[PDB]
């Protein structure tokens, strides 16, 4: 396997606008807003991100 | 009974998904009415419950524990109620 092309860099682009629900969101009871095993509501809009 | 139920269904349809806020007030009574109403109107109530569930979609969750019991108690193999329950 002479073709040994590899990944060099990773771009992480996040749009986790904590506290803002787009107008097409259905909410809320079962929302389970757990992201990376984090519940943003316990930290606030900046620390959580 | 019939006119009140029809009015409630119409209101939910007109409101759209905004109507979810009214479930804690309507469902605890509606189900009890089904439990105690006369058979002459129970079929109508099942048909309207069907439409109500269709309008509120996934938010019906906490009430299924009772809805399934009402569905089972009245499934007496009567062709008419069978068709209504199957659609529900």
């Amino acid at each position: 396997m002479k073709d040994r092309m590899k990944t060099v860099s990773v771009a992480l682009v996040l749009c986790l606008n904590v506290g803002v629900d787009p107008p097409d969101v259905v909410k809320t009871t079962p929302c389970a807003r757990l992201e990376c095993w984090i519940d943003p509501l316990s930290m606030g809009p900046q620390k959580a991100l | 009974h019939t006119m009140v139920v029809q009015a409630i269904t119409f209101i939910f349809k007109s409101l759209g998904l905004k109507c979810v806020q009214f479930l804690p007030q309507v469902m605890p009574t509606f189900l009890n009415v089904i439990r105690v109403c006369d058979g002459a109107i129970r079929e109508f109530l099942f048909q309207q419950l069907g439409m109500l569930v269709s309008f509120v979609k996934s938010h019906i969750r906490p009430y299924m524990d009772e809805i399934v019991t009402l569905m089972r108690e009245f499934w007496v193999m009567n062709t008419s109620i069978q068709s209504t329950i199957i659609l529900l």
